DNA sequence: ATCAATATCCACCTGCAGATTCTACCAAAAGTGTATTTGGAAACTGCTCCATCAAAAGGCATGTTCAGCTGAATTCAGCTGAACATGCCTTTTGATGGAGCAGTTTCCAAATACACTTTTGGTAGAATCTGCAGGTGGATATTGAT
DNA sequence: ATCAATATCCACCTGCAGATTCTACCAAAAGTGTATTTGGAAACTGCTCCATCAAAAGGCATGTTCAGCTGAATTCAGCTGAACATGCCTTTTGATGGAGCAGTTTCCAAATACACTTTTGGTAGAATCTGCAGGTGGATATTGAT
């Protein structure tokens, strides 16, 4: 035609996709030098057996999904619906992780 | 090097409630973590128990409270049914 | 020779829970009730889990419970969901679940 | 090895994107990205910092994953599946 | 003399937030304890300090509770507490 | 009983959480939150009772089921 | 010739040491660990009281009451963190009106 | 007969403010107060020394419980005490 | 904007009641001295498994364009919820008797710990079995431009 | 009210990585005997807690009035989604060197055990003395009329 879906089509075609899968979602070598740049700034010289980095990535992939569930409970309260920094501080603010 | 865990027990269970199926080790992994939690949950409920009555004994008394105090609702009520089958099944020798 | 699994009428090892309980700190004494209480509970519980699990697996086609049947059957299942409510299941992925606001109008 | 700088960059948009799918988010605005990183970063932070406790404790270099398990314990985030 | 709608409600908020007596009438909430009560054991006694302890509890449950629904409600652009603000709150918490 | 927690007192505990104005649906929405949060703390409460083998509640009986809700209460004994 | 005078502690350094043994925490309990523990108390305790009585004068009480202790604690950030999921009762809360809620 | 902290909590008290008294209600609070850190701390040191496979609660265990529990600042002060605290009582 | 009128904080008394503090006695717990055992640190070493690299290949991040449609701004009026007066009933306060029951003894019969000895279920590993991942089709909705 | 475009679904197919069974040793359950503890069962105390009582203040229920908040309607600038070219960098699979878990042994600084002595902390009255309940009168704020 071109063809060309709509604005929010392909979005809820991605909604339906990653919501039927487990697969984790973040890169796995750029996490993994997340971790250690973090773990570093704590104790030098650490090691890390395979298995703690992927239960670190495991632990953030599972929080993020579930903060971004409740972010968007909260922009849909305000008649939105696309999350905005304030629906984040909002969730994070109620579930007790911020003053 | 010898690691205990409870996977033939689960797999002994799972047999029973499904001849035909089977389970992937990572899935061996996550009930072994979840027998080792509510273990813990339900000692540790149960050692406040005894602690809190001044018993210095851990007893069948302090398990149930412990399951009533931690599972909800029905599925309390079928705990509490198995685990008291199993003590008087155990104590008629 | 006579196990106290056995005795008791139970797949779970009532020899080893009672282990468990003693190396624990738990308390001073343990009773000859407490782990076999204890391991009737572990034992229905898992079967519990493992019943649901198979069901999902068998709505996926599946022969093999994987992580992902047994959140299927966990966050299903409302009283298991209250009792996992602050538990992650390594791959297991999240509910479908699309707020109905969003769908196209 | 060389030395770690910026990792938290590696965190990419598409990424997050993917991660707000799975949590059911149809549109995200321009500025998600950088507060996800940030909250990111702090959830990291608290978790490997106990980690790393547990494994001084023990008076390791290898922080291993029953250090990570019980430190997301700690934190109210138990994980099932690495209690080897 | 006659005060503007929302002048009175700002002077109550400060009156009760620098206070620190329970607000709720102590019978009441007793006669409904003891009614809760029944439905788990029969002919309960209650000491009255435990009594006391449910409705400091229960009190500052629900002021923290009407504290979290407030921040909904501002949060879409009103200043009115609904039910859907107690419902957004309870869901965020896990009390759901 | 449960309207014995009357629309007065429902406001002066919103007043202390900072609220300003206060939809008619609010009261009867609060008296069945606060019907849970007292259903869920006196089970676990009488359940700590029944186990000492008494018929009397005792503060420490709802501080340790508060403990165990995640309400830790400081003054009556714990 | 007490264990706490000897650790130089106001806290009671013997009777936190009955209070582990008894408490089935571990097997055994090594000399220092109730010296240690009984210092950690006694720290946290002077802390806290140290700002109660801050609040208590002023606001020209001699007393240190439950509502000094709340706004000791709310007021403190790592105390308030410390605390967070704690009830002080009779406490109350901490004044506060959001923006949006205030006249003109 | 009846055990608590209110002896000790007032010694503290009058360390830091010897002007200054304290209510019932609220000496009921430090004890609820120290009767929580005691058992978070000691909780603690538990699973630390099983983790290990320890059946010792040493000050090390006491330490690390302090340093995983407190946040932050109140942790330095915190190992600072029971560290002096320790010191002291070996010395003499 | 300011002046006038009304209403509400809130700083400051006083004279008690009640709640703290102050004293003295005494069992229960902490300290002590002396003897004896033992968890776990230190040293030593086997051998996982972690860090690091190499290379090839292509899955995926990035940057750009373009415009659909979302959020933000604005107006407005219906009607919900705040303020207030008034009449009343539920809570507060008091006391007073009695009883339901904690809480405490002194207790043995039953139950539990513990050292030795023997039996066997459970685990590690190699040997075997086999779902299903990951391809390759078309069959069927599903969406969006006319 | 129909069709091109595209994604999604659904079968079948197989061999290989991942699960299941096999196997043989052995750590830790079970059996036995015996030393030690416990916690339910008896008869008690002396309380707190419940139950009427009963009169009375002040907090609540109610009806009136209208201020102004909410949400419905409308408009539109520009943010964010969709699609695409481009090419970087993650992923996968082995290699290998050695750091450092983890397994054993040795033996002692430090833990427990126990008998007895000292001192502390709980308690419950006597002897303070703080702060609550009222007053008031000025500070400060709100609301109407200009
Ligand atoms: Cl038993
Ligand atoms: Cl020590
Ligand atoms: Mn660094
Ligand atoms: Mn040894
Ligand atoms: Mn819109
Ligand atoms: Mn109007
Ligand atoms: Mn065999
Ligand atoms: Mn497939
Ligand atoms: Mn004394
Ligand atoms: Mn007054």
């Amino acid at each position: 035609k071109p063809h060309r879906y709509r604005p929010g089509t392909v979005a809820l075609r991605e909604i339906r996709r990653y919501q039927k899968s487990t697969e984790l979602l973040i890169r796995k070598l750029p996490f993994q030098r997340l971790v250690r740049e973090i773990a570093q700034d704590f104790k030098t010289d650490l090691r890390f057996q395979s298995s703690a980095v992927m239960a670190l990535q495991e632990a953030s992939e599972a929080y993020l999904v579930g903060l971004f569930e409740d972010t968007n409970l909260c922009a849909i309260h305000a008649k939105r619906v696309t999350i905005m920094p304030k629906d984040i501080q909002l969730a994070r603010r109620i579930r007790g992780e911020r003053a | 090097s010898r690691k205990e865990s409870y996977s033939i027990y689960v797999y002994k269970v799972l047999k029973q409630v499904h001849p035909d199926t089977g389970i992937s080790s990572k899935a061996m992994g996550i009930m072994n973590s979840f027998v080792n939690d509510i273990f813990e949950r339900i000692a540790g409920e149960a050692s406040r128990l005894a602690h809190y009555n001044k018993r210095s004994t851990i007893t069948s008394r302090e398990i149930q409270t412990a399951v009533r105090l931690l599972l909800p609702g029905e599925l309390a009520k079928h705990a509490v049914s198995e685990g008291t089958k199993a003590v008087t099944k155990y104590t008629s020798a | 020779a006579k196990t106290r699994s056995s005795r008791a009428g139970l797949q779970f090892p009532v020899g080893r829970v009672h282990r468990l309980l003693r190396k624990g700190n738990y308390s001073e004494r343990v009773g000859a009730g407490a782990p076999v209480y204890l391991a009737a509970v572990l034992e229905y519980l898992t079967a519990e889990i493992l019943e649901l699990a198979g069901n999902a697996a068998r709505d996926n086609k599946k022969t093999r419970i994987i992580p992902r049947h047994l959140q299927l059957a966990i966050r299903n299942d409302e009283e298991l969901n209250k009792l996992l409510g602050r538990v992650t299941i390594a791959q297991g992925g999240v509910l479908p679940n699309i707020q109905a606001v969003l769908l196209p109008k | 090895r060389k030395v770690l700088r910026d990792n938290i960059q590696g965190i990419t948009k598409p990424a997050i994107r993917r991660l707000a799918r799975r949590g059911g988010v149809k549109r995200i605005s321009g500025l998600i990205y950088e507060e996800t990183r940030g909250v990111l970063k702090v959830f990291l932070e608290n978790v490997i910092r106990d980690a790393v406790t547990y494994t001084e404790h023990a008076k390791r270099k290898t922080v291993t994953a029953m250090d990570v398990v019980y430190a997301l314990k700690r934190q109210g985030r138990t994980l099932y599946g690495f209690g080897g």
